[PDB]
Parts: structure tokens; sequence; C-alpha cells
RNA sequence: CGGAGAGGUA
DNA sequence: GGGCTAATGACGGCGAATACCC
DNA sequence: GGGTATTCGCCGTGTACCTCTCCTAGCCC
């Protein structure tokens, strides 16, 4: 990308292993600052944001075993498209059916 | 006003809670501690633990008061270093990484007293620290009661702490220096130098390729 | 060629001849300083335009008129060293010449009385070092030059005063050089407000009622009139071609009769050209058009006046009727729409609720000044200051050329000040650019920002001071005497001096020098702050400013800034980077005729660039300067293109003419990742001397110039052959040639001898030449800190081996031998300052004193009788340093501490203690002990021996330039005595100086030998008067504030040896710190059974994308390698002829490389001693963008016999079997950067505590505990931990009772602790108690 | 030493 | 002396306070 | 009608440290 964060037309056509020229690492230069600023504004916004997700969510302990609480979620895997993003085998992992599941069959 | 300053309740949270007892210094890599294990610099764990020194001195007889204490520590004589070993026998010691961005961010470890300036850090454990080798320093506190240590020995230290509390799966896989010796080793090839063989266990295989 | 060249040519790789050299990289300085305090001819920067800008100053009455002359710098007191040593500043006195006139009160003028104050003292400046540094305390302060918006219009897109909605609105701002802001912004409506400052909004045209127009005036000045004709029914049109496309087809356009365009439709081009060709001039247009119409115009009654249509209101029939009765065929309205100036004044108008003068200025005095009840007098006052005072509204010469480039004049410059014309014309180019068609100013672009270096700076502080040294002086004047009175009378330095004072000591672009490494330095003094008075925020997102504009290609270094919170506001210059005279930056180009690149070179300015096309610095140039291709990269507006050979105006001058001097000695930068590459030129600052100077093998060929350039190099100012070499002196014999008539004589060059940096890094000065060695002008005659032969030495060249030798190498850390110790390289000296001051008390004075109350004699035994501890003496942290001890005047205490004292044997004297003793964690060696001791105070042994040190110092310099004067002055009497006869014998066995005493023949050789007598009695008399103002100069008082008696400071010389935790960094962006010192025998050998220094983690390459190491490994092999071949050939003794062979071999590898070999040096001497300096490596030059391909380098290692793949295989010294595959062994240049292990560790238990917030705090004998910041505490929080919470919040963090009791358990061996009644807990609940608030504790 | 302003590092 | 003594070259949110089309 | 859509003042500030400065002020005895 270029300034504005648009794809430069002429690629940087220059690996390391040979060398770069002079302008090829002047448009390289901008990615890199930007990266940087990214990361420290990133940086400063993730503490920003974990503050606040502690502040509304600390006051949450478990504490009873069973509820006996038959209601749940339909919990499905995820598929966008023709791809499956997510396996439901992964989700499903270490939770607890609110329901007794039969087979497909 | 003095109700509620910044950011709140003065002596709950900011500012600023410095607590005694701690330390910090820059890392380095130990990959002969073992996973429980955290390298600790001799001069760093003599001031950590001089009341625990001073009472060991005391029980031994070896000093007679704190101030015969004082002196004994800093002449640095080697019976100091029996009694060091013995206050950090299992001992353990709670590491965290300055910004401390998941749970993992501070864990416990046995310290190993080690020569030198830094805090040698557990290879692996590195990684779930989510800190490098580059100058970054490490910090260093001591559970000092009896229930702190429990607290941390049940709970804090790597053993018991090895999977993400975000998405549970081990948080201490190896990550580029180990992995690289593994896949080297384990790697085949198509032709080379005791190539076809048939050996009595690995026992043989380790005879030969030795 | 160069001498210091000659010693040691460091082999080059460049390909492409460099046209121009380096500049002299303080040149920024150099020249702020000089145009800011030189004397001028006319109004230009400087003192000069400050006083004729204040001045003359005036009487109210009386015609007491105060007139500037001329200003001189007075001598300063003091050279640069001496205000080093004596904490003071390098100030020259500034004296003014003025005269105050009195005329007749009252007549045409003519003078009663005239009173000269010759020179009169305001204030003494500091003055510059010629090093571009500034000493304001006895310290290195730099200015660091600032980067901020040009004064003038400032056309810019107003994205957040949309509030949620789109078509993001327009803004003209124009920004004076001093004054008041002015702001005219659009809304989502298409209406023009007026900000003055940033006070509410008014619309823009209150200004025009303010500035004397009516509306009419206004219409008339932006909207084109439009004639209407009455006649006919529905009226006809006097068509016009240029009004059918900046409006649509809202009325019917006729052509012969016919309507040709239709009301409804947009007019096209075609249909415009098809009426003109038609020769259409009357067109019939619908009654509706007219009405919707504004008229631009009053219009009345011709018999009565009545009036029926006034201006910027819409027409209707019934106006159509009156302006039709009472006399009219012309109207005149306004060219309304969209397109070619819409009706945004007249909206703007319709908005604005002032029609008159009186009443704008009242509105306007109310929104500037708050209530205030306006008064028309102080409304047109306070518009009059805001927008016409010639004395603090300036745009400045650099403010109305940008204000008329912005407006596009036609004009170069103007008045100073704001006008009428000047607020229309940005109305109208705000207009244009609403209408679509014209330009919005680049918010980064560095035509739009100028360099603010310290002349400037410095003149707008002095500026200030004579501001209010004008507002004293105009006071007095009118009120003071009308008779004879002093010019000095009402003249005061303290206003100047404390502007200027403020200014050079606490601004925030006052910076330390940051002084640990000459690169340090050099690119300190290059730093260009967008922050600054004037500048932007630290906090500045600002994204767009933050990152690179394309525009900063040769002017600031893309890739070198700090990672902080400040990246991209703190840029570097460029290496051939240079201020314009009105502060934009300008970049060197080579201007290419029509196919032939000339050697002339034109400093293109930032906006300058923007036009022309540049070609790349990479092009291939043959013949007399043609491009061997017909198709060139070049560079137009910030993006690369193809361009043909024929049509490029310029040339970069250089390869590297795009980087900082910081980046541009990275080796191989053309093959590192930018961010790992700023990583790397960041890390190049960080570097800290060695205890040896060592040339990186592998480098640019920038460190000579960068030695140079920066002052820590003794540069030789006039050439001769070295009189004299010694450890602190050297005494150069200048040639006679370069000799200055009368005798000058010799040179004296001091060298700074372990002198604490501002980073606590020892700087020293190495004298690099010996006895009787030539040198001519701008060589070296000694290494300064990191440096070697005029070589820039950041680090020290380390064996390397890429191997992850047993995980020893995790991330990047990097193992070295215990080799690397034994040689004592990476070694690093460091100075400490432990000021000891003395001071005045209402309890008595304290006195530096050896004798000490409650202290034994060990501590006793490191002092003097002065209570000064030896110089020389290896203290550690706790011994007494200064014997100081405070007049206890108060014998009266406590019962409590009476009896304390009393039973634990303590001393009881009416003095207390108060010795600067080591803090605790320091340790070393004094080397330095100075005193400074203002008039009033006695001077003690130890300040007697300092003075007696310099006198001698003074006096050796003096003597010798005595003996060079004297011995010329007997030389020729010699001459003389001996001519007249026979003498010479009894001339030969009386003294040199005897010679006055010999009687010669009377004549005019006897006349000629007494005035050699007088001579020798005159330069005699010059020694004794040289002597006795340098005592005076080393003897006077110290600056020293009142308080204050004496103070003494001590240096603490500490050498810290490398060890496990110190970041030692590579060049190229390499990080790490220091694993193991794994022994010598367990380092991996080769064949030869040679150890390696350092094994660096390969994991660190293939992701950081740093592989410019690897190549910086390979190149140091192949240099080691002919080193170690060379090296051979030396203890083999081989021929002269066989080293000069071969060095010439290795010089000329490489084609097309320009280097230039032997036989042109001296045929034995110097080749011996260039392979003498050689048998350590060659150093290498490779230009940045310019340099080595692999192939050279794999030639480079067949000539040093060792493999071509660079890989040779290693054995592990741990288990002795070779390795599966041979791994890559070679040479890098590793920097041990500040951070050192001993600086990061600190640890406690128990120390220092603090009050309200009982906390480990402050010092350094024990550094409080680690911030257990609420991060930590969430961890703990998400883990079922709990207790240690507690513990580090309530029993060992705040409750001192608590502490202390549970400090006693674990004492008493048992780690005990119990809950119980938590301290803070009650504290609180006794707290919201007083608030008559009860808290009941029941329990769940 | 209680809290704000500034440079540098990570 | 001193002892009393009652803003524009940051950025974003946010309630209060207005601004405006149908 | 009524919800945007502006204007009108206050205020908050990842992590840790290294250095520096700057801290209720008015005032009648």
């Amino acid at each position: 990308a270029k300034p504005d964060g648009s794809i430069i037309e002429t690629p940087i056509t220059a690996n390391f292993r040979e060398g770069l020229n002079v302008l090829q690492y002047f448009i390289s230069t901008h990615g890199a600052r930007k990266g940087l600023a990214d990361t420290a504004l990133k940086t400063a916004n993730s503490g920003y944001l974990t503050r606040r997700l502690v502040d509304v969510a600390q006051d949450l302990v478990v504490t009873e075993d069973d509820c006996g609480t038959h209601e749940g979620i339909m919990m499905t895997p995820v598929i966008e498209g023709g791809d499956v993003k997510e396996p439901l085998r992964d989700r499903v992992l270490g939770r607890v059916t609110a329901e007794d599941v039969l087979k497909p069959g | 006003d003095m109700i509620k300053g910044k950011q709140g309740r003065f002596r709950q949270n900011l500012l600023g809670k410095r607590v005694d007892y701690s330390g910090r210094s820059v890392i380095t890599v130990g990959p002969y501690l073992r996973l429980h294990q955290c390298g600790l610099p001799k001069k760093m764990a003599l001031e950590l633990f001089k009341p625990f020194i001073y009472g060991k001195l005391e029980l031994r007889g070896l000093a007679t008061t704190i101030k015969a204490a004082k002196k004994m520590v800093e002449r640095e004589e080697a019976v100091v270093w029996d009694i060091l070993d013995e206050v950090i026998r299992e001992h353990p010691v709670l590491l965290n990484r300055a910004p401390t961005l998941h749970r993992l961010g501070i864990q416990a470890f046995e310290p190993v007293l080690i020569e030198g300036k830094a805090i040698q850090l557990h290879p692996l454990v590195c990684a779930a620290y989510n800190a490098d080798f580059d100058g970054d320093q490490m910090a260093v506190h001591v559970p000092l009661t009896l229930e702190a240590q429990l607290e941390a020995r049940a709970l804090m230290m790597s053993t018991n702490n090895i999977l993400s509390p975000a998405n549970g799966e081990p948080i201490i896989v190896p990550s580029q220096d180990v992995v690289l010796g593994l896949y080297y080793m384990t790697r085949d090839c198509v032709n080379a130098k005791g190539e076809g063989m048939v050996l009595t266990g690995p026992k043989e295989a380790e005879r030969l390729y030795r | 060629y160069s001498y210091t060249e000659k010693k040691r040519i460091r082999k080059d790789f460049g390909k492409r001849p460099q046209v121009l050299d380096v500049p002299y990289l303080l040149s920024i300085q150099l020249d702020s300083f000089q145009k800011f305090i030189e004397q001028d001819p006319e109004g230009q920067y400087g003192l000069e335009a400050a006083f004729r800008s204040v001045f003359p100053i005036q009487s109210y009455s009386g015609n007491s008129e105060l007139q500037y002359v001329s200003y001189r710098l007075g001598e300063p007191v003091f050279d640069v060293q001496e205000c080093q040593i004596r904490g003071v500043t390098y100030s020259a006195p500034l004296r003014v010449k003025l005269r105050l006139v009195i005329y007749e009160r009252e007549a045409p003028e003519g003078t009663v009385k005239d009173i000269k104050e010759q020179e009169v003292y305001m204030g003494e400046i500091p003055l510059m070092t010629d090093n571009g540094t500034f000493v304001i305390n006895g310290t290195e302060r730099v200015i660091v030059s600032q980067l901020h918006r040009s004064p003038g219009v400032f056309f810019d897109s107003d994205k957040g005063k949309t509030h949620s909605s789109g078509k993001v609105l327009y803004n003209a701002r124009i920004i004076p050089y001093r004054g008041s802001w002015l702001d005219f912004e659009f809304d989502p409506k298409d209406n023009l407000f007026v900000r003055i400052d940033r006070r509410r909004k008014l619309p823009a045209t209150i200004i025009l009622r303010a500035l004397n127009y009516t509306t009419e005036q206004i219409l008339d000045l932006f909207f084109e009139k439009v004639i209407f004709e009455i006649r006919d029914n529905k009226l006809q049109m006097e068509l016009v071609p240029e009004r059918l496309r900046g409006e649509t087809a809202s009325f019917d356009i006729e052509a012969n009769g016919k309507v040709y365009v239709e009301k409804g439709r947009r007019i096209t081009a075609r249909h415009i050209r098809q009426l003109e060709k038609d020769d259409v001039k009357l067109i019939e247009v619908p009654v509706e058009y007219i009405a919707g119409k504004v008229v631009a115009k009053d219009y009345i009654d011709e018999s009565t006046g009545e009036l029926i249509c006034a201006a910027n209101m819409e027409l209707s029939l019934d106006l159509l009727a009156k302006l039709s009765q009472s006399g009219h065929k012309r109207i005149e309205t306004l060219f309304t729409n969209d397109l070619d100036h819409g009706p945004y004044i007249s909206e703007t108008l319709r908005v604005d609720p002032t029609n008159d003068r009186l009443s704008a200025l009242v509105e306007i005095y109310r929104m500037m000044r708050p209530g205030e009840p306006p008064t028309r007098e102080a409304a047109e006052s306070l518009f009059e200051n805001l927008f016409f005072s010639e004395d603090r509204y300036d745009l400045s010469a650099v403010g109305r050329m940008k204000f008329n480039r912005s407006l596009l004049r036609e004009e170069i410059e103007g008045s100073g000040i704001l006008s009428k014309d000047d607020i229309i014309d940005v109305m109208k180019k705000l207009i244009d650019i609403r209408n679509g068609k014209g330009e919005v100013d680049d918010i980064d672009h560095l035509g739009n920002r100028r360099i603010r270096s310290v002349g400037e700076m410095a003149e707008n502080q002095f500026r200030v001071g004579l501001v209010r040294v004008e507002r004293a002086v105009k006071e007095r004047l009118s009120l003071g005497d009308l008779d004879t009175l002093m010019p000095q009378d009402m003249i005061n330095a303290k206003p100047i001096s404390a502007a200027v004072k403020e200014f050079f000591g606490s601004s925030q672009l006052s910076q330390f020098m940051d002084q640990n490494n000459p690169l340090s330095e050099i690119t300190h003094k290059r730093r260009i702050s967008a922050l600054g008075p004037g500048g932007l925020t630290r906090e500045r997102a600002g994204f767009e400013v933050r990152d690179v504009h394309p525009t900063h290609y040769g002017r600031v270094c893309p890739i070198e800034t700090p990672e902080g919170p400040n990246i991209g506001l703190i840029n570097s210059l460029s290496v051939y980077a240079q201020t314009n005279e009105y502060g934009f930056l300008e970049t060197p180009y080579r201007k290419v005729t029509d196919g032939v690149v000339t050697d002339e070179i034109h400093y293109l300015s930032a906006i300058e660039e923007g036009n022309y096309v540049i070609a790349q610095a990479n092009s291939n140039l043959d013949e007399e300067g043609h491009f061997v291709e017909d198709l060139v990269t070049c560079r137009s507006k910030g993006e690369s293109s193809l361009f043909s050979r024929d049509q490029v105006d310029y040339m970069d001058v250089s390869t590297q003419q795009v980087v900082s001097v910081g980046a541009s000695l990275i080796p191989f930068l053309e093959h590192d990742d930018a961010n790992r590459a700023l990583m790397g030129a960041n890390m190049q600052r960080q570097a800290v001397p060695t205890l040896r100077a060592d040339k990186p093998l592998v480098g640019t060929g920038m460190e000579r110039a960068v030695a140079v350039d920066s002052g820590v190099t003794a540069v030789a100012k006039r050439g001769g052959v070295v009189q004299y070499v010694d450890a602190s002196r050297i005494v150069i014999k200048v040639n006679e040639d370069e000799m200055y008539p009368g005798e000058a004589g010799i040179d004296i060059y001091n060298l700074t001898k372990y002198t604490r940096s501002n980073q606590n890094t020892c700087i020293n000065q190495m004298p690099c030449v010996s006895l009787g060695e030539p040198v001519e002008r701008g060589d070296v005659l000694a290494d300064g800190p990191s440096t070697d032969l005029g070589e820039l030495a950041l680090g020290q060249n380390m064996r390397v081996a890429f191997m992850p030798w047993n995980g020893y190498n995790f991330e990047d850390s990097i193992l070295v031998s215990e080799r690397v110790v034994q040689e004592d390289r990476f070694t690093t000296i460091h100075i400490q300052e432990l000021a000891c001051v003395s001071r005045d008390t209402k309890l008595g004075p304290e006195e530096i004193t050896a004798d000490i109350p409650n202290v034994g004699e060990a501590a006793l035994s490191k002092l003097d009788e002065s209570g000064i501890v030896y110089i020389g003496a290896e203290v550690t942290g706790g011994d007494i340093l200064v014997g100081k001890v405070t007049p206890k005047g108060e014998t009266q205490l406590t019962p409590e501490e009476k009896l304390l004292r009393a039973i634990f044997g303590e001393k009881a004297s009416d003095v207390k203690d108060s010795s600067l003793r080591v803090p605790n964690g320091v340790s070393g060696t004094v080397i330095d002990v100075q005193v400074f001791t203002r008039d009033g105070v006695e001077k003690d042994k130890r300040a007697l021996e300092i003075e007696e040190m310099q006198l001698k110092q003074a006096k050796k310099d003096l003597s010798e330039e005595l003996q060079i004067l004297e011995a010329g002055l007997f030389s020729r009497i010699r001459a003389v005595l001996v001519a007249g006869g026979v003498e010479a014998e009894k001339l030969d066995k009386l003294p040199r100086d005897r010679w006055l005493e010999l009687g010669l023949t009377d004549e005019e050789k006897q006349n000629q030998l007494e005035q050699l007598a007088e001579q020798y009695d005159e330069l005699k008399h010059e020694f004794e008067k040289k002597l006795e103002a340098k005592r005076r100069k080393i003897t006077q008082g110290d600056d020293l504030a009142p308080g204050v008696l004496k103070i003494v400071k001590v240096y603490l010389a500490v050498k810290r040896r490398i060890q496990p935790g110190d970041k030692m960094a590579g060049r190229h962006g390499n990080k790490g710190v220091i694993s193991k010192i794994n022994p010598i025998e367990d380092m991996p050998y080769d064949e030869n059974g040679t150890p390696v220094d350092i094994v660096l983690n390969p994991l660190g390459v293939p992701s950081r994308m740093n592989i410019g190491q690897i190549l910086e490994t390979h190149l140091g092999m192949a240099a080691k390698g002919i080193g170690d071949k060379i090296n051979a050939m030396l203890k083999q003794q081989q021929e002269v002829a066989k080293l000069r062979e071969f060095i010439q071999r290795a010089y000329d590898l490489g084609a097309d490389v320009r280097q230039k070999v032997d036989l042109s040096t001296f045929s034995d001497e110097e080749v011996m001693r260039l392979a003498e300096n050689l048998r350590k490596g060659m150093p290498i030059a490779t230009p940045v963008f310019d340099g080595a391909k692999e192939a050279e380098i794999k030639e480079l290692l067949k000539l040093g016999d060792l493999p071509t793949s660079g890989q040779i295989r290693l054995y592990d010294g741990r288990t002795g079997e070779q390795f599966e595959r041979p791994v890559t062994v070679g040479y890098m240049y590793m920097l041990k950067l500040n951070h050192l292990v001993d600086d990061k560790m600190h640890a406690r238990s128990t120390g220092s505590y603090s009050l309200v917030t009982q906390q480990p705090l402050g010092g350094k004998a024990q550094f409080g505990g680690q911030r257990f910041g609420e991060m930590e505490v969430w961890a703990l929080e998400a883990y079922g931990a709990a207790y240690t919470l507690q513990e580090m919040l309530t029993v060992k963090s705040d409750d001192v009772n608590g502490r202390t009791k549970m400090y006693k358990n674990i004492v008493d061996g048992n780690h005990q602790m119990e809950p119980g009644m938590p301290e803070s807990f009650n504290v609180l609940l006794k707290e919201i108690r007083s608030l008559g608030i009860n808290i009941e504790l029941e329990d769940e």
C-alpha cells in the first residue's frame, strides 16, 4: 500500500537477497511507519478495551454446581457460503448439553 | 473530593501501588531449567530474601541479633549460601510481564540461584508470557506467607497453567528453536549412512547414531 | 587525499562516482546562529531585525525618542572549555548604542538635547560553540530545530464539522507569523463563517461591514453583475455564452426567434457553440427566471427616492412594475447558482445580521471580549489591534511569500500586516475551492511546513524581551525627566535576560545533548521536531502527519524516528538536506541539461521538487553524464514512473541522500526490513563507547564524515608538522605558508580526557598522530570516543557463527565467548557526578571539613585535609566522598532523641553530619574533583590545587609560545650580532639570553639590537599579562546561587564489563541480550581450532527480514580473511613488494569501483603502516543502496582462501563432533547498547518509604518496588489467585504497622500473616463515618 | 516525598 | 517576610443547548 | 411534527522508568 492506503501500481520487484533500489526502499518505508503507528495506537486502545470489559464483567463468579436449567442455546457449525469456517466438533468441546442428543437416523 | 481521586480510592488502584519484596530485571534464556523453574540472579535472591535469611541465621544460632545478621549477609560469607539454598529449597517466585494482557501474564516458578545479573526465564514459558529477549525486563515478586505460597504452587506455577484460559489448548507449545531441532531430527532422507538395517528398539538407534 | 586516509584506507565498493561530497553535517545550526547574530545592513533576521522592528522608541509626548545605532557582541568572559568546567553558560554580552533625543516642545522637530548611551548592556546572550551546541549551565544543550506550518493561507478540508453527514466542508486559515489567527470555514449548508481564533463563528460579511463595506459593495466584490433589459413581454436577456455553463437551463434560451435551449435541460458545450454560431445576443426569457434572480444593488424611486429594491433580495412582478414605473431599463442582479462562485456570499449576507460598520464592530468587540458593554471606539481599536498593528501582528517575509503563492499572486512580497485586499482574495480563493476548481493545501507537504531553527526562535524570544523593555521605556520616557537623563535609566537587562535564559534553559526544544555517541550527537543536533511551542501535541493522530509524506524524499530520513508515542513527529534531517533562506527544506540535485547530467547542483525546494521530474540515484551514467538507459526510473509527485532519458529534469546527487546520518552508517541497508532497519538506526544512537575504538570491517564510508564533523574529533586547524605529542596535548608547528603576520607560532590542541558526557559515558581523545608526522588542514590529530583513525567506531567486530547452539539462543538471545571478556572489549567506562554543594542555612552555613563526627578512621582515611576524597581512590557505595557538615545551631531536641543518642553511644555536637557518601549501588575510582567557590568564600586546599593545575596548563601553553617567539628573536639578534665584525665566538660561549649584554659596533646594527631588545621586553610583558589574565579567569568567583556557598563535584568512574543481560545489539536491527558466558573451549571452532566469539540465533533472520546482518557476516569474514593473510605475511616478514601486490589486488577487487591503489603512497613506511593497521582486516566501505554484489563478496572470499559460501564446518567445543552440516561463520560489527543489565536490576524487601501513599518510591541507593499495576491485579483475579492479591495490596504494600509486624514474624522464623481488621478498610470506615454516614458490618 | 508538564527506552 | 485564613498543529465523549424538514 | 443536527463547555488519558520542572494562594501586621 501507498499513502492513503492504496496499492502501488508497481510492486517492490526486488528481494532482500538481491538489492533494493532507493525509491523501492522509500516506498516500503511507508508501510513500516504505518504499521508502527498502528501498533502503538492499538496497544493503547487494547489496554482501554481490556479495562472496560474487565469493569463490566468482574462481578461474575461461578457459585452453583447445577440449577437444572434445561434451557439452552442452539449451537451449530458456522458455515459461510460453500466453505465450513468452523467445525461443530471444535465448538461442542467443553460444553454441557441442554438436552439428550439422538442419532441422525 | 477526598472521597474520590484518580483513578479512584487511592490505596486500591492507581496510583500507584508499588510493592516491596519485588524486583525487576532483564531476562535471558536458560535451556537447562525444568518447566517449573526460573533462573534468578544470586544478588537478586540475596536481596529478595533478606528477612527469611535473617530468620534462618538467627535460627541456626549463627547470628545473635539483626545487626549480626546484617553483617553476616553483607560480608558475603560462604555460610549464607547454604542459608539461601535452604530458604529457596522450594520457595517459589512470581514472574509477571510488564503488560499483563491475559491470565498467564503472571506465573510462578521455582527459583534456581544463578550467576549473572539477569533472570533466566524458562525458554518454553516466554511464549506464554508474550515476551521476547530484547532488553525487556520481567518482574519478580515473592509470595512470602505460607498461604500465598500454596496459592502460587497450586495455581500460579506454569506446570498447572499450560492451557490457554482463552480457548483451552496448551499455551506451552514449543515455539521456534526446539521445534526446529525436532523437525530436523524427525525428518527422513532417501539415502544416508545407516540405511535399511534393523535395530533392537531405540536402544540401538541411539547407540548407532551416537 | 589525506594523511589520516593513507594511514588506513577503508576499501569501497561504490560504483557511481560521487558528485558533490557530503556537506558539513552541522550546517543547519551554524547557518541559523550566524544568521541570528551577524550584523545586517538592512532588515534581515537577527538582532538587527528585532531592533529595527521595535526601535525607535517614542515617548507619548516630549519628543523624547530613543534611536538605535549599532549592536556589538561583548567578548565572552570564558571560552567553551572553562564554561564547561565552571558550570556557567557560554555567553557573549550584548551592547547596543542608543541615543535619546529630545526636541522642542512643541515646534517643528529640532533637538534640544541628545544623550548617547554607547553600548548599553541589556543582557548577555548565549553563544554557539560552532558545534551547534549551547552551554547553558556548564552542559551541552542543543536547540532542537522545529518543523512548523509556515505562516500564510491554509486551505484544508473540514471533516469533523460535518457532524455525522457527508459533503466534507472547506476551511481557509490565515496564520500570521505573530498575532491573531483568522478562519473562514463552511457549513453543511454552504454558508461562509469567520472565526477570529477559536471564538464562535460569525458570518463572514460582518468583517466586511467592519471593513467599511456595504451589501452592494460586497456583492460587487464577489458576484458578477447580470444585466436584464426592460423591453417587450417577459423582458430580454443579453445572452452570454460564459454564463450558460455555470448555470442550468431554467429559462428559454432562444436563437433567431426560436427557443434553441428549452427550460429544464442542462446547457451543453455543443449548445453554447451552436448559439454562438447562430449569433444570438438578446433572448426572450420567462419572467419566472427574472423573479428567481437576486438583485445586486439597491434601486429607489427617481422622484421621492423611496426604496423599492435593495441588494441581495430576489425579484418579483411587483418589484418589476415598481422599477419600470420608477424608471428602469437595466437591472443588475447577481450571477447565482452552483458552479462559478455560487451564491455562498449571498447566503452569508442573508445570515449576516449587520449592514453597517458600527453594529458589526459592536458585535465583534462583544464576541472577542465577552460582556464589556461595547464602545464603537473600543471596537475600532480592537479591530485595528487584531489586523493592523505593525508591532504585534506580523506575517513576516516568509508568511507574505507563502500567502501570495497560496493566492497565486503575481506579487512576491508586501505588507507584513493584513489588508482588505488580502481578505477579499482569500475569500475569493476559498469560494473557488468550494466551486470545485481550487486546491486544498496538504497538511504535511514540506512546501507547507518550514524549519524554525535556533536562530529564528532566539530572535523571537529577543523580540519578546524587546517588547517588555519597549513598554518599560515608553512608560519612562513620557513619565521621566524632560531634561538630560541617561538612556540606560529605563533599559533593564532583566526582561530580555529572563526571556533568553528561559528559552535556552527550559524550552521544550532546548534538549540535553544526547551525548554517548558521536552519531548520537550529530543526529540529535540534526533532529527535526514537529513538537514545540507552536507545533503539534505529543498525542496526535495525526495518522497522516505521523506517517511519511512522499515529499520527505531526500529532506528528512523516512526510516529513522523513535519508536515511542512520537514516531513520525520527530524526524532527522537527510544527509544532503538543508534549509532555504525562508525556512523550507531543499535537496541538492544535479541538473540534467538535455541528456547530460551536469555536476552543477541546484538545491530544489520542497515545492520545487513537485513541478520537476527527478531521476533515481541508481541511474547508470557513461561518457560525460549520459544515461545508458533510454528509459529511466523517475519520481514526479512522490510516485515512481518510467520516463524518457531526455525528459528528466534533475538527478539525485547521491545514492544515500535519503537517509539520516544514523541510518546511513548501516551497511547493506538494501537487505533489511524498513521497520527492522528503523530499529537498527535507533540502536545506532544508543551504542556506548567501548574500552577501545574498533573500526567496522564492513562500513558505509560516512564514518569519516561523521567523526570529523562532530566535535569529538580534534581536527588540525592549521597544517604543519606535529612538534609535540602527549596523552593530553598536541602541539603543531604550523607550516610557515599558513603562518600569520607577526608570529602566531604553534597551535595547541588540548584534548578532553575522561570527562562525563551527558549520558554518564566517558569521552576522551586518543592522540592518533606521532612526533614529526606532517599534517594538513582538515585531518584528525586525535581520535575521539568511539572513533578510530578518524573513522566512527560505534561498536566492535566479533567472530560470529549462526546456529542455535544448545538452545542458549532462543528468541534473539546472543551467546558470547568468554574470549570477549578476556580481551576487555565491549568493556565500557562510565562516569558519575555526585554534586555536593555547601549551603548557607539559618543554623549556620554548611562547611566542607575533613573531621566528621560519629565516623571511623576508615571513612576518613580516603580524604585529604580539606574533606574531599583523594583523586584516584577506589570507593564503593557508602563511603564518604565530601565531608559536608551543617552547623547544628539548634541544640534543643526532644528528650527521646537525647536519650537515644546517649544510650546508643553516638556523638553529641552542635554540628550535624551532612556528608555526601557514595550512593549504594555505584562504586569505582574518583577521577575529577571540581570546586566552585564564588567570591567571598575562602579557597581551600583542593581549590588552590586545581587552580594551580589550571595555571600550570595555561603557563605551559603560553611558555611554549614564548619559547618560539624568543627563539625567533634571539636567532635574529644572533644574526645581527654576528654581522659587524667577528663576534660569533663569544656569542657561542655566551648563553642565548646573554646576547643582550654583549656589546656591538655602534651602527644601525646596534640600533637594531636595541630595538629587538625592546621587542624581547615587550614579548615578555605580553607573557606576564597573558598569564595574569588567565589567573583572573581561573580565580574569579563562580556564578553561584546566593544560598549556596561552594559546589564540590566528584566524578566516579566505573569500568562495566559485558555480562548476561546486556542488550548488545547488531547494526541492522539485530537485538538481544547476553545469554550466557560460556567458556572459550566450549565455543564452536573450525578445523583451525579457532573458537567463535559470538553465536547468534538463526531464527531471528528469516522472520524479522534483516538478512543484511548475514551479508555483513559474510563480508566481514572475507575482510578478516584478507586481514589474516596480510597478518601471516607480516609474521612471515614477506617482501614489501608482496604486501604491495596483495593489497593492490584486494583494493582492485570489484568492477567499476573507484578507490585507487598504490603505488602512490610512500614506498615502504606508509605501506608498512597501512599493512600494520590492516592486519586486523580490510575496512570495507559499502554505500547503502549502491553497495557490494554477492559475487564481489565471494571474490573477496576466494582472495581470503576461505569458503565461497561463507560456510565452514565447525565443531562443538562441548562435544567435539562436527555439526552435521557446515554453518555460517564470519565477522559481525556488534554494538553494546546503553541498556546495561546493571542499570536494569533493582530489587528490595525494605528501604525507602514515602508519605501520603505508603509505598516504596524514589532514591537510587535502594530503588522502590515495582508498580503492581491494575493489570497485574486483574491477572491475579482471572486465576483463582486471591490471597497474593491481599498481601500485594494490604500487608506488604501500605500498612506500616502490618509491614513491621510481618517482617518481625518472618525474622522470627515463620511466614506469618493474619487477616484480622484490614487497616485501609478501617481508615475508609472512619472516613465515611465522619460524613455522618454509619457503615454497618452486617454479615451475610 | 503527594499529583500534573517534558525528553528517552521497552 | 509572616501568621493566619476563607482555545486552532490533540482526540473523543457527553449532557446541555440549540438547528431544522415535513 | 421531531429527529437529527448542530452549537456549547468539561473532561478522561494502555503499560514502566530514566531524567527534568511544578506544585491552595491573599494578605494585614
